């Protein structure tokens, strides 16, 4: 059970011209990635859940099913599970900070965060800073938060500057109600009814900023499989620049990921 | 309540030196990060009073909770 969502993005456009994502490491900061799948293809990992010390087993689900859609976009790029949340869905900012320097130290070249919080801290502020100054593209769920007026909405860590903030749409490039919005929203991807892996060699639908994320680190992991010295600058600008608009930018960003136009 | 992230200024690289500030407060150190010039702890009252005049510290913030972001 593939999203629809893989061929919104154009990820196809890539596999056609025979890149996949090979050779790009990809770290997925959620809840673990659970074993039990036939398919799903997981290169290593490491748990800064105290409580829960393995990473290949996921409690919650959200871990698993982010994971499956990275591979939907990118089958051949390598995952990591770095299990920063916990049964609950959720985790502490230093759980967090510790998956992002795991994530550095190992030379992952992408980072997805399908996580948020409606304040920052200091210190994760510091992490995703340094691992974007290390060369790594960093991604994050912009948050669920919906509409608050003319308020920004957007969580940390999609809000930070550094951090590649996205939206999610519906198969028909409508915005999901629930996708967070702000002048610090970046981009949109498909994010309701996703269809992927779920613990238990099930599989289904979820709904969420989190299932759209993936869909961007996905893209990333394409893009560098077919431009392995494309610095994460380059990356993120071309997901960016070559974005389709979708209406206003408060509520779209730069508009849907085009992984076909910007693989250029 | 409990639960805090200490930043720390320069010269603090060692995990054992940020330990010896916050634990000299009767701190609890629950991890020191590698990149980031800070450290998890548990801490009383008293002991973020503390550690927010003592000058090699940079901040205390609460170690608050994320979330996963499926709807
Ligand atoms: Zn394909
Ligand atoms: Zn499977
Ligand atoms: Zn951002
Ligand atoms: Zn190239
Ligand atoms: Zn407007």
């Amino acid at each position: 059970c593939v999203s629809y969502g893989v061929a919104q993005i154009k990820a196809p456009a890539l596999h056609s011209q025979g890149y996949t994502g090979s050779n790009v490491k990809v770290a997925v900061l959620a809840s673990g990635i659970d074993s039990s799948h036939p398919d799903l293809n997981v290169a290593g990992g490491a748990s800064f859940v105290p409580s829960e010390t393995n990473p290949f087993q996921d409690n919650n689900s959200h871990g698993t099913h982010v994971a499956g859609t990275v591979l939907a976009v990118a089958p051949s790029a390598s995952l990591y599970a770095v299990k920063v949340l916990g049964a609950d869905g959720s985790g502490q900012a230093s759980w967090i900070i510790n998956g992002i320097e795991w994530a550095i130290a190992n030379n992952m070249d992408v980072i997805n965060m399908s996580l948020g919080s409606p304040s920052g801290s200091a210190a994760l502020k510091a992490a995703v800073d340094k691992a974007v100054a290390s060369g790594v593209v960093v991604v994050a769920a912009a948050g669920n938060s919906g509409t608050s007026g003319s308020s920004s909405t957007v969580s940390y860590p999609a809000k930070y500057p550094s951090v590649i903030a996205v939206g999610a749409v519906d198969s028909s490039n409508q915005r999901a109600p629930f996708s967070s919005v702000g002048p610090e929203l970046d981009v949109m991807a498909p994010g309701v009814s996703i269809c992927s892996t779920l613990p238990g060699g099930k599989y289904g639908a979820l709904s969420g900023t989190a299932m759209a994320s993936p869909h961007v680190a996905g893209a990333a992991a394409l893009i560098l499989s077919k431009h392995p010295n494309w610095t994460n600058t380059q990356v993120r600008s071309s997901l960016e620049n070559t974005a389709t608009k979708l209406g206003d930018s408060f509520y779209y960003g730069k508009g849907l990921i085009n992984v076909e136009a910007a693989a250029q | 309540e409990k639960k805090y992230i200490v930043g720390f200024k320069q010269g603090f690289k060692s995990c054992a030196k940020k330990e010896d500030v916050i634990s000299e407060k009767g701190g609890k150190l629950q991890k020191c990060f590698k990149y980031v010039d800070a450290a998890s702890a548990t801490l009383n009252e008293k002991a973020v009073e503390e550690l927010k005049k003592d000058p090699s510290v940079a901040y205390v913030e609460e170690d608050k909770l994320y979330r996963a972001l499926s709807a």
